[PDB]
C-alpha cells in the first residue's frame, strides 16, 4: 500500500487554495516561489535554441 | 574572555574558558549571554 | 495473427485515446527532428506542429489493433476518419 | 514572501514607456491605448472626458488584473479624425478646470 | 469575497492589525558517551572540520 | 498594548489622547462616551482603539530586567 | 464656469467645504488624489544600539514608523532614488536620534518631543515633531524604569502613501453627494416606510426636497459635492488640497507628455 499502489512522489507541490474571478475555467494561479521550485525537462530544438540559450 | 551577566543578581562576570558555569558571589548557575555590540538595522514597514 | 484488409471488423473512426497516442508519439519524433511532411506556417511548438499533420493526415503510421483473442489488425491513421 | 515591492505601484519599470498605441482591427479607426503603472484614477477620469466629446464614437477602459498597475483605454472616433486629438483635448481641459479649481481654492481660501 | 472569502484593508495592516510574534527556541546539548568522546560547543573551522 | 500609534482606520494621531483620557477619567469621574467626547473623536473606527484596549505593558514592568 | 468651491467649516483639523459643477470622475480622482498620492515625511530605517525594553525591537521601529513628521519644504527634498550619493545625504533624508533612559522610581515616559535634530536642514521646515497635544507632551512612545535605556538612530525618508500607510497626511475624508434623493441612485430598504427610518443628512439643510407630485428626473446629472477633508497634523488642508491639484495636473501633463512623443 505504501510502496507500490501508492507511494510519496517528486515533482509536486502542496498549498491553500484561493479564489480568483480574473482567472479562467481551466488556469491555475502558480505563485512564483513554487515556479522556480519545481523544473521541467525540455529538449533543445532549433525552434527554441535561442529561447533556451536566454534562459541559460 | 567573553562579557557574562548572572542571572539573580546581573553582575558583570566575564570569565574565560575551563571555569565551568556558575557565577561569582552568588551561586545561580545561569549566566547570560549579553547582546552584541554592534549596530542592527529595521524597516518600520 | 494479422486479420486481412477484408476482414477487419473494427470501428473505422480513430477514437481519442489513438488521436491522443498519434499526437504524441508524432509530436515526441517532431522534437527529436523528425521530417516534417507539411510546410510551417510559422509554428515552434510540436503538438501544433504534430495536430497540424493531423488535419492533412500526413502522419506515416499504422495503427496495430489488438483483438482480445491474441489477434490484430493494421488500420493505417491516413484511412482512419478523424472526428 | 511573495508579494511585489511596493513602490512598483507608482514607478515605472525598465525597458517600458508610459503609454502603448496598439492599433485594433475591431471595428474601422480604433486604437486600444496601454496605460502602466496607472489604475482607475486616470482611466474613469480621462474617459469621462473622451465621453463628453462628441467626435468620439466609443469610449471605455479596464484594469486587467489588481496585481498589476496597469489599465487599458480603448477609443474610437469618427471617420477623419485621430483619437490622439480627443487625449489631447481631454488632458488639456483637466489641466484647465484643475488650473481654475486651483486658483478659486486660493481665492476662497484668502478669505477666511 | 465568496467561499468564505475575506478582503482585509491593506492601509490597516500596514499599521499593524493582526500582526504577531513568532517565538522559535532552539535547545542543543552537549553529551558524553563513554567519557572518551566529549561534544563541545566551539566554532568550528573550514579546514580541519 | 502601551497606546496604539495612529488609528486602525481614519489615521488619525490617539496616542496623545490616553495621558488626558486617563487624566479626565480620575479626576473629572466622567464617563467613556463623554471622555472620548471631550478628546474629539467623533468616529467609532477610532473609538472602539481607546475603549477596547488592553494596557499590558504596565503588567510587563514588574519584571527585573 | 469651472468648479467652485466654498467652505463652510475651516479648523486646524478638519475643514469642510462644498466643491460643485464637477463632474463625478474629478471629484473622485481629487479626493482618490488626495487620500493616495501626496508626499509625506515618515521614518524608514530604524538602527537600534541598546534596547532593553520589554517590547520587541521591531515593535518599537513599527511605533517609530507609525509617528507623523512635519513635511513642508518637502517638494525640494529629492528621493532616496534619485540621488546619486551612496546610501544618503543632506539632499535625500533627515537624520533623527532618541536617547532614553529611567532616572526615579516613577517610570520615564519617551515622548516624540525627545526626537532633536542632528541634521542641517539648508533652510527647511521639516523633521520638527508634530504636537498636537493640549499639555505639551509628543506622542508616547514607550514607558521605560530605572535601569533600563534606549538609544537608536532613526532615518527619516520621503515617500507617498503607496509605499505605506505612515506616509498618510489626510485622514477621513467625508464625501457626499445629492442629500434629498433625486438622481435615483440608491433605492433605500425599508421596513415600514423610507422617511421614517432614514433620517436626514446635514448637507440637506443647503438644499430643498425635490417635492412629491412632480415629475421623474432623469435628465439631470451629479454635482454639488459635500468634501470634508481632514489632515493629521504634517501640512494644512490647504497644502494638501492644491498639492493633491497640482499632483493629479502633473499626472495629466506627464500623460499628454508621453503621448506629444509619440
Ligand atoms: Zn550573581
Ligand atoms: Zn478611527
Ligand atoms: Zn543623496
Amino acid at each position: 500500500r505504501g510502496n507500490l499502489m501508492g507511494k510519496r512522489v517528486d515533482f509536486s507541490a502542496r498549498t491553500v487554495i484561493s479564489g480568483d474571478p480574473n482567472l479562467e475555467l481551466d488556469q491555475v494561479g502558480v505563485p512564483k516561489s513554487i515556479a522556480k521550485t519545481l523544473t521541467y525537462p525540455e529538449v533543445v530544438t532549433p525552434y527554441n535554441i535561442d529561447r533556451l540559450t536566454q534562459l541559460v | 574572555t567573553l562579557k557574562y551577566i548572572c542571572a539573580e543578581c546581573s553582575s558583570k562576570l566575564s570569565l574565560s574558558r575551563t571555569d565551568a558555569v556558575r557565577c561569582k558571589d552568588c551561586g545561580h548557575r545561569i549566566l547570560l549571554k549579553a547582546r552584541t555590540k554592534r549596530l542592527v538595522q529595521f524597516e518600520a514597514r | 495473427k494479422a486479420i486481412p484488409k477484408d476482414q477487419r471488423a473494427t470501428t473505422p473512426y480513430m477514437t481519442k485515446y489513438e488521436r491522443a497516442r498519434i499526437l504524441g508519439t508524432r509530436a515526441l519524433q517532431i522534437s527529436m527532428n523528425a521530417p516534417v511532411f507539411v510546410d510551417l506556417e510559422g509554428e515552434t511548438d510540436p503538438l501544433r506542429i504534430a495536430m497540424k499533420e493531423l488535419a492533412e493526415k500526413k502522419i506515416p503510421l499504422v495503427i496495430r489493433r489488438y483483438l482480445p483473442d491474441g489477434s490484430f489488425e493494421d488500420w493505417s491513421v491516413e484511412e482512419l476518419i478523424v472526428d | 514572501m511573495n508579494a511585489p515591492d511596493r513602490f512598483e505601484l507608482f514607478l515605472l519599470g525598465e525597458g517600458e514607456s508610459k503609454l502603448k498605441i496598439d492599433p485594433d482591427t475591431k471595428a474601422p479607426n480604433a486604437v486600444v491605448i496601454t496605460f502602466e503603472k496607472e489604475d482607475h484614477t486616470l482611466g474613469n477620469l480621462i474617459r469621462a472626458e473622451l465621453l463628453n466629446d462628441r467626435k468620439v464614437l466609443f469610449a471605455a477602459y479596464k484594469v486587467e488584473h489588481p496585481f498589476f498597475a496597469r489599465f487599458k483605454l480603448r477609443i474610437q472616433t469618427t471617420e477623419g479624425y485621430d483619437p490622439k486629438d480627443a487625449l489631447k483635448n481631454a488632458c488639456n481641459s483637466i489641466i484647465n478646470k484643475l488650473g481654475a479649481l486651483k486658483t478659486n481654492f486660493e481665492t476662497e481660501w484668502n478669505l477666511q | 469575497n465568496q467561499e468564505d472569502s475575506m478582503i482585509m484593508n491593506q492601509s490597516s495592516i500596514d499599521r499593524g492589525l493582526f500582526r504577531s510574534l513568532f517565538f522559535r527556541s532552539y535547545m542543543d546539548q552537549e553529551k558524553k558517551y563513554g567519557m572518551s568522546i566529549t561534544e563541545t560547543f566551539e566554532k568550528p573551522q573550514r579546514t580541519n572540520t | 498594548m502601551i497606546v496604539p500609534v495612529r488609528c486602525f482606520s481614519c489615521g488619525k494621531v490617539v496616542g496623545d489622547k490616553w495621558e488626558s483620557y486617563l487624566n479626565l477619567l480620575q479626576e473629572d469621574e466622567l464617563d467613556e462616551g463623554t471622555a472620548l467626547s471631550r478628546l474629539g473623536l467623533k468616529r467609532y473606527c477610532c473609538r472602539r482603539m481607546i475603549l477596547t484596549h488592553v494596557d499590558l505593558i504596565e503588567k510587563f514592568l514588574r519584571y527585573n530586567p | 464656469e469651472g468648479p467652485q468651491v466654498k467652505i463652510r467649516e475651516a479648523s486646524k483639523d478638519n475643514v469642510d467645504f462644498i466643491l460643485s459643477n464637477v463632474d463625478l470622475a474629478m471629484a473622485n480622482s481629487l479626493r482618490r488624489v488626495m487620500i493616495a498620492e501626496i508626499p509625506t515625511l515618515a521614518i524608514d530605517s530604524v538602527e537600534v544600539e541598546t534596547n532593553t525594553t520589554v517590547l520587541a525591537d521591531e515593535f518599537i521601529a513599527h511605533r517609530l514608523g507609525l509617528i507623523p513628521l512635519q513635511s513642508m519644504d518637502i517638494e525640494q527634498l529629492e528621493y532616496s532614488r534619485d540621488c546619486f550619493c551612496e546610501d544618503h545625504c543632506d539632499k535625500c533624508s533627515v537624520v533623527l536620534t532618541l536617547q532614553a533612559f529611567g532616572e526615579s522610581e516613577s517610570t520615564t515616559n519617551v515622548y516624540s518631543k525627545d526626537l532633536v535634530i542632528v541634521s542641517n536642514l539648508m533652510g527647511r521646515n521639516i523633521g520638527h515633531p508634530i504636537i498636537q497635544d493640549k499639555e505639551g507632551n509628543g506622542v508616547l512612545i514607550c514607558k521605560l524604569r530605572k535601569g533600563q535605556e534606549l538609544k537608536l538612530t532613526c532615518v527619516a525618508k520621503k515617500g507617498i502613501a503607496k509605499e505605506h500607510a505612515k506616509w498618510g497626511p489626510a485622514a477621513a475624508i467625508e464625501f457626499e453627494y445629492d442629500p434629498w434623493n433625486k438622481l435615483k441612485h440608491t433605492d433605500y430598504w425599508y421596513e415600514q416606510d423610507s422617511a421614517k427610518e432614514w433620517p436626514q443628512s446635514k448637507n440637506c439643510e443647503y438644499e430643498d426636497p425635490p417635492n412629491e407630485g412632480d415629475p421623474f428626473d432623469y435628465k439631470a446629472q451629479a454635482d454639488t459635492f459635500y468634501m470634508n477633508v481632514e489632515s493629521v497634523g504634517s501640512i494644512p488642508v490647504d497644502q494638501v488640497v492644491v498639492r493633491g491639484i497640482d499632483t493629479l495636473q502633473k499626472k495629466v501633463a506627464s500623460i499628454l507628455l508621453a503621448l506629444t512623443q509619440m
